[PDB]
Order: C-alpha cells, then sequence, then structure tokens
C-alpha cells in the first residue's frame, strides 16, 4: 500500500506545482481497480481540513481547492458492495469450512493471516487485530509470524494512526522477545523508531534509518532508491560532520547509490560542497531539496520546516570553527545572505543558545565566541551540576 | 461592608499617599496598596488619578525617562495636589538615572547632563560637585547616585577576598564538625 | 507543672538524639 | 503529685548523662578509626 | 520534545528558499 | 425500619470514639489518634449521606449535653425536621459499663466525662454543616459557642488537636458567606473573626503544637492577602513562628505558597522563586491536590515573566493542564517577539479569565517586561550594535528613548555591558572567563552545606518506628 | 583546520593569525562521565521507593 500513500501524500500540502497532485491522482484511481483504497481516502479527508478534506463526494457535501479528480464515481460506488462480498463473504466461508474439517494447524493460521490483510483494505479495524489474534494461537515457529508483524505495521501505514498501532508492535516484542535473525531483529526495532518520527524525537529514531536504508529494504513495498531520500536527507542532519567523511561521502551502497536516480541531490551535491567548506553552490543545491525530496517523501514532509533550524545553525557553526574572526562582505556580500536579511537567520539562533557569534555593525567584522579551555568543564558544569540536588530533592523530600 | 464615608471621591488623596511612599524610596508599601483598593480594574485603572503613580513608574520599569518627566511638567495635575510631591519627585529622577552612567559612560560634557538628565539652571550642578572633587572633563561621579568604589573589602559580610583564607577555609573546615 | 510539662519536650528530643547516635558507634 | 516535683530534677539528670556519653563517644570513636587502619 | 513542535511557523523553506532566487539574480 | 438505621451508625461512631478514648488516658499517645482523625473525615464524610441525619440524635443522647441540647434542635429546625421517637431518653447504650461512661458516677458528678466528649462533640456538627450546606444563621450561632468554650477549657496536648481542625471549618465557612451574598452583618462577623485568631494564638505558642499552630498561620495569611496589607504580614512572618516538625503532607506546600504571592510585589525575586519551587515538590500530585497545583503552576510561569528570563514553554504541552495554561503561552510569546500591539490584544480578550486569580494586576506590569526581554535578545546577538540599529527591529520610537531603555537593564547587573555615545554603539563587557574569579566557590560553599543539610536530616531519622518494637515483646 | 591536521585560527577582517593550541579540552573525560553518569543512577535509587 505504498503506492497510494506515497503518491496521494502530495495531498497534504504541495505549493510547487499544481499538476504534481493530478499526477499522483492518476495512480490512485488506477490501483483502486484492482484493491479496495476506500478507507485510504476516507481518511485523507478526516486528517488536514481545509485544504483537500472537501474533494470526497459523500462525507459532508463540500467542493473546494483544485482537484475534482478524487473521488468515488457511481460505479466503485457500487464495487463498494462488490468488493465487501469477495473480502469477507467469499473469504470467510472458505476458511470457516476448515475449522469444520480439521485440515493443518498453520495453514488455518495463514488463512487469517492472509484474511487479516483485506481487513486493512476494509476500514474496520476491530476484526483487522482480531483474525490475527486467531492466528496467533495457532502460531508454533516463526515462519507464521513474519507476516503478523507486518499487518500490524501496515495499521499505522495505511491508515497514519501513530496511537493505536505502536501499542501492538511493542506487544508482539515485549511479550516473548526472540527476534530469530538480526535481520528480523532491526524490523522490531524499525517499526519503533517510526512512530517516534511522528513525535518528533529527532537523532533518536532517525539513526536507525541511515542504518536499515542502506543494507537491506522490504522490496515488497516499495524499491530501494524510492525510499533512499529519508536517509540521504537524515543522514547528514542527525550525524555530525566529523564522521561525515569515514561514513557519508564514502560508502559502498551510497556512492552507488547516487548512479542509479538523481532525485537525491544530498549524499552527493549536499555532502561534497559541505566537506569542501564552499557554501557557495552549496545553498542553491538546498533550493532543489525541500521542493524534490521533503514534500514528495512521506516522514521526510513530517519534519519539513524542522531540518533548518538544526541545519541552518550547524552550516555557520563549522565556518566559525575555521577562523578567529570572519568578515561581513564573505556574508552578506557573497553568498548565502545581504546584509539586512542576516538578522533573520543568526538573530533568532543565539538567544536559544544554539550558538555563539559576534557580528559587527560598523566595520563589518564577524567575530567568534570561542570557549577555548573552559568548554564544559566550568560553564556548562554549573548548568547541568544544579540538576544534582534538583532530581534528588524531588521525589526525596517527601519520604514515602 | 458598604462606603459610608469618602475617599474615593477624591482619587488625588489616594495618590498622595503613594507617591509619598516614592519620596522615601520605599517600593514595599506602595505596590502593596494597588491591591488593598477594591476594584482594581474599574476604579483603579480606568481613572488617570488612581493610575498617575502607575504610568508614571511604567515607564520606569519600561526605561524611559523622558515620558515620565513630562508627566511632573507637561502635565495638568501637577497643578495644585501634586504641586507639593512634583519636585520632591523631580529630585527622584535625577537620583536614578545617573547611578548608572558610572560603568556604562565613560565620558561626556556638560550637553548632556543638561539634557538627558534635564536640569534647568547652570552651576546649580556646581553645588552637587562641592565635597567628592568633580573636574568634569572626564569622569568624576560616584559622589551623587551612591559612592566610591573604596577599595580592600574584608571582614564585613561572609566571604571576603584579601586577607582572610579562614572564612574560606571555613567551608572546608566545615565537615569538621559534620562528620565528627 | 507548667515549666514541667513545658520541658518535657526536652526529655523526648534529648532522648531520641542520643539513641540514634548509640546505633553509628555500636556499629563501629 | 510527689512524682510530678521528684522526677523535675530527674528530668535534667536524664538529660545531662545523655549529653556526657555524647561528647565522650566523639572520643571514643577516633581511636576506633585508628585500629581499622593500623590493622 | 512538544516545545519544537509550535516554535516551528511555517518560515523557512517555503519562504527563504524563495528569497535565495532572487538574491542570486542581484548580484 | 428506622429504628435499626440509627443503631447501625451509632455503634461504628462509638466503636472508634473508644479507640482515641482509651489512648488518651495513659500518658501521651496522642500521635496515634491523630492519624485516626485523617481517616476519620473521609469516613464521617461518606457516612452522613447515608442513614440520613439520625445517626447524630442517638448520639447525643448516649452521653451527657453540657451545651448541646438546644443545638441539634437548631441545627434540625431549618431543615423541617420529622420527628420520630424524638423525646430524649429513647435509645440507652450506656447500661452501667465503664467504658459505656457509667451514669451512676457521672449523674452524680463525681467525676467529669465533659472534657473528651464535648470537645469530640463540635467536630461532628462542623462536618453535617459543609457537607448539607448550611449557610446563613447556623453559621454564626456555631462561632458564638466553640469560641468562648476555646476560652474557657484549656486543652491538652492530646487535646489541642481537637479544635485544630475547627478553625479551618470556621474561616472556610465565613469566605463562602461573604462572596454568596453581600449584606451590612457580613464584615461585622470578620472583625471578630480577625481578632479571634491573634487571640488564641497566643496561647498556643506555649503549648509548642505543631498542628495548632500552623494551621491558624496559613489561614492567617490568606486573610492578609485579601485585604492586601503587607505590613502584617511582614512582621508576622519575620517571628518565624511556624512549626517546621510535623505539618503531615497538608501544611507542606501551603506554607511556601503564601510567600512567593507576598515577596512578588516586593520585587525580589530571588527567595520567591524558590518557594513557588519548593511547593510543587511538597504538594501532592493526587487529584485533590490538583486545586492547588492548579493555581501553583499559575503562578511559577508569571514569577519568571517578572525576572526578565524566558521560562521552559514546554511545562504548557506534556502537562495535562494545558486547557487553563492557554493564556499563559500567549503572553510569553509576546514577551520573546517583543510584539508591542501582539501583548496588548492578549491581555484584552483573556481578561475576564485573570481576574479570578487576580493575576491581572501582575500582568499589567509585564508590559515592562516586552522591552525586558527584547533588549537582552539583540544584546547576546551583536556584541556591538548600532544605536539604530534596534529601533529598526524593536520598532521602537526614536534614539533617545532606546538610550534610556538599554540604561535600565544593566541597573541590577542583567545585560552587563556599556553605552557610547560618541562612538555611536553599545558594547557588551562581558568577556566570560569568569572562573579565574571567586564565583565557583561560591557555589560549591553551598553545595557542601546543601550535602550536609541532607546529611543532618538523616543524620538522626532512625528509633522512631524502633521505639516501638523494641519496647514491645517480639516472637 | 577543519579536518583536525593544522590547529590555528586566522582573522579575515584585518588578515592577521592567532595560536591555537592542538588540544581543544584538557582530560574532559574525567568530569564528563562523572556527571552524565551521575545523572542517570541519580534517580535510578528511587524509584518506587517515595511511594
Amino acid at each position: 500500500n505504498y503506492e497510494v500513500s506515497e503518491k496521494a501524500f502530495l495531498l497534504t500540502q504541495s505549493k510547487v506545482s499544481i499538476e504534481q497532485r493530478k499526477e499522483a491522482a492518476e495512480f490512485v484511481l488506477a490501483k483502486i481497480k484492482e484493491e479496495e483504497m476506500a478507507p485510504y481516502y476516507k481518511y485523507l479527508c478526516e486528517e488536514y481540513l481545509v485544504n483537500n478534506g472537501q474533494s470526497d463526494l459523500e462525507h459532508d457535501e463540500k467542493s473546494d481547492s483544485l482537484n475534482e479528480w478524487i473521488k468515488f464515481d457511481q460505479e466503485l460506488y457500487n464495487e463498494l458492495c462488490k468488493k465487501n462480498e469477495s473480502k469477507i463473504k467469499e473469504l470467510n466461508e472458505k476458511i470457516q469450512k476448515l475449522e469444520e474439517d480439521d485440515e493443518g494447524e498453520l495453514e488455518q493460521a495463514q488463512a487469517w493471516i492472509n484474511l487479516g490483510e483485506y481487513y486493512a483494505q476494509i476500514g474496520d479495524k476491530d476484526n483487522a487485530e482480531k483474525t490475527l489474534g486467531k492466528s496467533l494461537s495457532k502460531a508454533i515457529s516463526t515462519g507464521a509470524k513474519i507476516d503478523v508483524m507486518l499487518t500490524i505495521a501496515r495499521l499505522g501505514f495505511f491508515y497514519n494512526d501513530q496511537l493505536y498501532v505502536k501499542e501492538k508492535l511493542e506487544a508482539v516484542n515485549s511479550m516473548i522477545e526472540k527476534g530469530g535473525d538480526w535481520e528480523r531483529r532491526n524490523r522490531y526495532k524499525t517499526y519503533y523508531g517510526i512512530h517516534c518520527l511522528a513525535v518528533r524525537n529527532f537523532k533518536e529514531a532517525a539513526k536507525l534509518l541511515v542504518d536499515s536504508l542502506a543494507t537491506f529494504t522490504s522490496i515488497e513495498l516499495t524499491s530501494y532508491e524510492s525510499i533512499a531520500t529519508y536517509a540521504s536527507v537524515t543522514g547528514l542532519f542527525t550525524l555530525e560532520r566529523t564522521d561525515l567523511k569515514s561514513k557519508v561521502i564514502d560508502s559502498p551502497e551510497l556512492l552507488s547509490l547516487i548512479s542509479t536516480t538523481a532525485a537525491l541531490q544530498s549524499i552527493s551535491s549536499l555532502t561534497i560542497s559541505l566537506y569542501a567548506s564552499d557554501y557557495a553552490s552549496y545553498f542553491p543545491y538546498l533550493l532543489e531539496t525541500y521542493a524534490n525530496v521533503l514534500i514528495p517523501c512521506k516522514y521526510l514532509n513530517r519534519h519539513a520546516d524542522f531540518f533548518v533550524r538544526e541545519m541552518r545553525r550547524k552550516v555557520y557553526a563549522q565556518l566559525l570553527e575555521s577562523y578567529k574572526t570572519l568578515s561581513l562582505k564573505s556574508m552578506a556580500s557573497a553568498f548565502g545572505v545581504s546584509v539586512a536579511f542576516l538578522d533573520n537567520d543568526l538573530g533568532k539562533f543565539i538567544p536559544n543558545k544554539q550558538l555563539n557569534c559576534v557580528i559587527d555593525r560598523v566595520n563589518g567584522i564577524v567575530e567568534t565566541n570561542r570557549p577555548d579551555n573552559k568548554n564544559a568543564q566550568y560553564h556548562l558544569l554549573v548548568k547541568q551540576g544544579d540538576g544534582l540536588l534538583t532530581k534528588l530533592q524531588k521525589y526525596g523530600a517527601a519520604v514515602r | 461592608n458598604h462606603k459610608l464615608s469618602e475617599s474615593d471621591k477624591k482619587s488625588k488623596l489616594i495618590s498622595l499617599y503613594l507617591l509619598n511612599l516614592l519620596s522615601q524610596n520605599n517600593t514595599t508599601k506602595f505596590h502593596s496598596e494597588l491591591q488593598y483598593l477594591d476594584k482594581h480594574i474599574k476604579n483603579l485603572e480606568d481613572d488617570s488619578l488612581l493610575s498617575y503613580p502607575i504610568k508614571l513608574d511604567r515607564w520606569l520599569m519600561e526605561g524611559s525617562y523622558q515620558k515620565a518627566w513630562d508627566l511632573l511638567q507637561s502635565g495638568s495635575q501637577n497643578i495644585s495636589e501634586f504641586d507639593s510631591f512634583t519636585d520632591i519627585l523631580k529630585s527622584a529622577i535625577r537620583d536614578e538615572i545617573a547611578k548608572n552612567t558610572e560603568l556604562s559612560y565613560d565620558f561626556l560634557p556638560l550637553s548632556n547632563i543638561k539634557a538627558l538628565l534635564f536640569f534647568n539652571n547652570e552651576k546649580e550642578t556646581e553645588k552637587f560637585a562641592l565635597e567628592r572633587n568633580w573636574p568634569i572633563v572626564n569622569s568624576k561621579v560616584y559622589f551623587n547616585n551612591q559612592s566610591k568604589e573604596k577599595a580592600d573589602y574584608e571582614d564585613e559580610m561572609m566571604h571576603e577576598e584579601d586577607q582572610k583564607t579562614n572564612i574560606i577555609e571555613k567551608a572546608m573546615d566545615y565537615a569538621i564538625s559534620i562528620e565528627n | 507543672e507548667q515549666k514541667i510539662q513545658e520541658t518535657e519536650l526536652k526529655i523526648r528530643s534529648k532522648t531520641e538524639n542520643v539513641r540514634r547516635l548509640e546505633a553509628q558507634r555500636n556499629a563501629l | 503529685y510527689f512524682k510530678l516535683k521528684k522526677l523535675e530534677k530527674e528530668y535534667e539528670l536524664l538529660t545531662l548523662q545523655e549529653d556526657y556519653i555524647k561528647d565522650e563517644q566523639r572520643h571514643l570513636k577516633r581511636e576506633l578509626k585508628r585500629a581499622q587502619e593500623e590493622v | 520534545e512538544n516545545w519544537d513542535d509550535v516554535e516551528v511557523d511555517d518560515d523557512f523553506t517555503n519562504e527563504l528558499k524563495a528569497e535565495l532566487d532572487r538574491y542570486k539574480r542581484e548580484n | 425500619l428506622h429504628h435499626s438505621e440509627k443503631k447501625y451508625a451509632e455503634e461504628d461512631q462509638v466503636q472508634e470514639l473508644l479507640k482515641v478514648l482509651n489512648e488518651i488516658s495513659k500518658t501521651t499517645l496522642t500521635l496515634d489518634p491523630r492519624y485516626i482523625w485523617r481517616s476519620l473525615k473521609d469516613l464521617s464524610s461518606l457516612r452522613n449521606q447515608e442513614l440520613l441525619n439520625a445517626e447524630t440524635l442517638c448520639f447525643t443522647v448516649n452521653v451527657l449535653y453540657p451545651d448541646s441540647s438546644s443545638f441539634k434542635k437548631n441545627l434540625l429546625k431549618f431543615i423541617t425536621s420529622n420527628h420520630k421517637s424524638s423525646v430524649p431518653g429513647s435509645a440507652e447504650l450506656r447500661n452501667s459499663y465503664p467504658a459505656s461512661f457509667y451514669s451512676v458516677n457521672t449523674e452524680k458528678k463525681t467525676i467529669e466525662v465533659t472534657a473528651e466528649i464535648n470537645c469530640f462533640m463540635h467536630l461532628l456538627v462542623q462536618l453535617f454543616l459543609w457537607d448539607s450546606k448550611e449557610l446563613e444563621q447556623l453559621v454564626e450561632f456555631n462561632r458564638k459557642v466553640v469560641i468562648p468554650n476555646l476560652l474557657c477549657y484549656y486543652n491538652l496536648r492530646s487535646l489541642n488537636l481537637i479544635n485544630a481542625k475547627l478553625w479551618f471549618y470556621i474561616y472556610l465557612s465565613h469566605e463562602t458567606l461573604a462572596r454568596s451574598s453581600e449584606e451590612i452583618n457580613s464584615d461585622n462577623q470578620n472583625i471578630i473573626l480577625r481578632s479571634t485568631m491573634m487571640k488564641f494564638l497566643k496561647i498556643a505558642s506555649l503549648k509548642h503544637d505543631n498542628e495548632t499552630k500552623a494551621m491558624l498561620i496559613n489561614l492567617i495569611l490568606r486573610d492578609f492577602l485579601n485585604n492586601g496589607e503587607v505590613d502584617s504580614a511582614s512582621d508576622f512572618i519575620s517571628k518565624l513562628e511556624y512549626p517546621h516538625t510535623d505539618v503531615s503532607s497538608s501544611l507542606e506546600a501551603r506554607y511556601f505558597f503564601y510567600l512567593s504571592k507576598i515577596n512578588a510585589i516586593q520585587l525580589d525575586y530571588s527567595t520567591a522563586n524558590e518557594y513557588i519551587i519548593a511547593a510543587i515538590r511538597k504538594a501532592p500530585h493526587n487529584s485533590k491536590s490538583l486545586g492547588f497545583l492548579q493555581q501553583s503552576n499559575k503562578l511559577h510561569c508569571c514569577i519568571q515573566l517578572l525576572m526578565g528570563d524566558i521560562p521552559e514553554l514546554s511545562f504548557f504541552h506534556q502537562s495535562n493542564m494545558q486547557k487553563s495554561l492557554l493564556p499563559y503561552y500567549h503572553l510569553t510569546k509576546a514577551v520573546k517577539l517583543g510584539d508591542l500591539k501582539k501583548f496588548t490584544s492578549t491581555i484584552t480578550k483573556y481578561k475576564q479569565l485573570l481576574l479570578k486569580d487576580d493575576t491581572y494586576q501582575l500582568c499589567v506590569r509585564l508590559r515592562s517586561n516586552v522591552i525586558k526581554t527584547g533588549i537582552r535578545i539583540i544584546s547576546l546577538t551583536y556584541k556591538k550594535i548600532s544605536l539604530r540599529d534596534i529601533c529598526l527591529k524593536l520598532n521602537l520610537d526614536s534614539e533617545q528613548t532606546v538610550e534610556y531603555m538599554v540604561s535600565r537593564a544593566i541597573r541590577d547587573g542583567v545585560i552587563e555591558a556599556k553605552i557610547n555615545h560618541e562612538d555611536g554603539f553599545i558594547e557588551t563587557t562581558e568577556l566570560l572567563n569568569i572562573y579565574d574569579s571567586e564565583d565557583p566557590q561560591q557555589v560549591f560553599d553551598e553545595r557542601i552545606k546543601f550535602a550536609n543539610q541532607l546529611h543532618d536530616e538523616y543524620l538522626v531519622s532512625m528509633r522512631y518506628p524502633e521505639d516501638k518494637k523494641t519496647q514491645q515483646n517480639e516472637k | 583546520i577543519l579536518d583536525k591536521i593544522f590547529y590555528g585560527v586566522l582573522d579575515q577582517g584585518n588578515g592577521w593569525l592567532y595560536v591555537y593550541e592542538t588540544p581543544n579540552q584538557d582530560a574532559t573525560y574525567d568530569s564528563a562521565l562523572e556527571l552524565v553518569g551521575q545523572l542517570n543512577k541519580v534517580v535510578d535509587q528511587l524509584f518506587e521507593k517515595a511511594s
């Protein structure tokens, strides 16, 4: 269900082109004639409002925005009951006869597991996890448990529900912790970091994506280079510049990945320009980054403007370490900013204690604040040193 | 309970006591009296008489002394009742600003003294120049607006610097009575 | 017994203070 | 009512006996720590 | 966690990147 | 039907009464009944609803009534009593037993049982008043009784814990009467109420009771905050009459909550910032303390804005109280962003909500803090900044106006910078490198005292539970 | 300089140079692990003991 999830994701916010939502809408109507996508489109209008929420024919009666092409016509309306008879009335009667004839054990479990995948395309989630629970008691080895954790993971992928799905994803590994091969051991930890990207835990969850996407891909939902853009942007985002030379710019998979398609423009254009300390050509590569990468990708657009605040402070911080004092004519008259427009970027970063820099408003001499031998031994020691008696007397003064 | 007498009938009488507390540079009783009145958002806020010391001290908290000084001169409330505390509050304004000019301003001519501090007659500053020796040429301050910096502070309050390491060592010797 | 009752708290106060310091000495 | 004024003197006695032991135990525990480090 | 959530406005990408286009044309 | 209803609750009331009756006779056990009286408030409130009001009618008939003959009739007159076996002497549970308050020795006045019976009688009366929400004449009538009785009766160490909870009901029932309706006789009751608190506090000073004196102080400090007079509260807190030994869990955070409001208008936020933090840690996290935690956390966020430093806005989100914390988010945002029109429009719509907690008067003075924080944000960014560059960012008036306001920030040592009039730019005087001074030693000297302070607290507490078990025989 | 080869800092305004020693920190592992290692286990000694 990645095709309808990735392409129709442009229905959230697209400020670039109008045909982006139109071209992606063709894949929605093409894939829905085979398998039922109806519960996916119903949630699109129930998530974001006053943008695309008025395009549904029957939810409430509304017409708005630019898109008349996403809807259920009189054909799919009559096909709504046709798919329900095949996915419920037809399948449940065949499995019910298996319990009466008592044929096999794991074969009956795989029947409920395969049937449980149809409930994801139905839109009733109470019977989705119920059928998986019936096959849970019939599951013996780890072969039948592979598709169980995949169907449960689709509940948060297909319905975009990060609340009730993460409880079931953790319940499988917590009740019985085995993992089998290290391939699945990374799968239980991958789904853990997916729901943490919705709450935006930053480098905690995002550090596992660059490791998993550079080794193995499920290959069933998508391809290797389609979701590779998630690890390309978060690669330089989470990892410091010191380790970018031994990891990102030199990699067996990444250097062969840029030759597959030009839609990345991260591990190549942004990495080489950042390692060369040249910000003249580095910034125009960011112009095609957010547009052609962050917006179309799902988990990347969940952040969007959350990337730059961490990245914009870091790109200048690395330049301040290479010189004691810089010049305003280098920043204002050359690369990324003008004179007056510089106050908007570094103006809000310093009061947040993100970086320490000094700009001269007369002679135009940029000055860098260097802690020298102070560092965390003196100043930062006082800050985090007060937490010793703060956390001790918090619950300690009340005894029991 | 309800009002059988007359106080708020003339709102200047309350402000005269409020401005009298500012004459002694006492903010403890001043800010507490605003909570003593019954209607804070009705009679206190809307009426400019009860809000006169608030608006005067608002610019003092904001830091701009230009508009606050105009309330004692260009205002129409300083004629009869406030005339008694007018020159008193005018003496309180000149006792506030120039305290900060010690460290911040390194030097300045007599033009900024007449302008920023709003002084009228010349040679009256010389009366403030008497004892502590004001050759104004650069910085002679610390006479008015607190005092000198002195030197060699020892044996006064808590810990000191130069002579005694004992009270500094007392913190290291404080564990003697705790362990024993 | 105004003074007797008022000074009675000093009996229980000093008693509980010295006994709890004996456990440290008895441990040593 | 006889025990009220009789125990009045005993209140000062119980206070001093606890104070004398508290003063002597500080000098006793000093020799205890010396024997531990000596072994 | 939640402090980073609200403090991020609609500014930056959609805005500042539109300024970088006209900035290079004026140089 | 109605006969078995009166005997069921009265037997449970005597069962709980005999537990504390025999403990106060020998020496002083009063620590034990104090724990029982904590649960007695919750068990009696739920029991008052069941079996109607008839549980307290036969309790007076059982024991002897010194003053309570007409009190039960006056308390039951307002509810239009239905009389069933209302003649006194219908139910006799005594029957000449020693624990039953033997009647022959009681009626001959050879022994005095009134001390523990009458003081306990006033406790059950005040419970039904707050349960039934009885107001007007019934509130003032009981005040004319208990107070003269406490002057005649001299309470022992165990007896001082009885009326300690009665002073809370006197002040609670009085404030609900004034806010319900305003009448000419309302303040006549408050004048005597304020004079009565000071007379009984003088006697409780020699008793050295922890709960008695600490209960009155928090009730007296609240009365000073309503009138708005610090002079009465200033000398009151300088004597340090507040027992710090045992407040249980009730009075821990109540004392520190008043010091934060008093020192808020004293323009000293150094000590007031610690009092509001200690009130959060000492207050329980249960649902009954949510009413206190709601007002306390709203005061902490307002103190930080008055200090000139932006607090952490994450508390307005992760907490479950954010529904009531929404008006305070736009206040900090207006001070941080420095927008002049945003702050004026924020306090206008929410002015109605700020009237309940009386925090609107402090929000008026946050107008200055918008400039106080705005100068700190622009100063840390540019060490040397032109005089006209500040007026362009904050949209100020002129250069002479900002010249006065910047001088106000370094008054207390906040920004620590200097203004150059001839050079034309403001330069920061902070070179950091403060480790070469004595500032690190000043903080470390307190950490040793704070660590040994927690040592001194653990220094002497062990034997308290060991007194009972080691003296008693063990298997 | 950013590659930790040559340790030094220059001056763009006046075209000058400054002195920068190779170590940026002196024995940080001492108080670094002493701090964060303490903050982890200072709460770990309480948990349900207060309930």
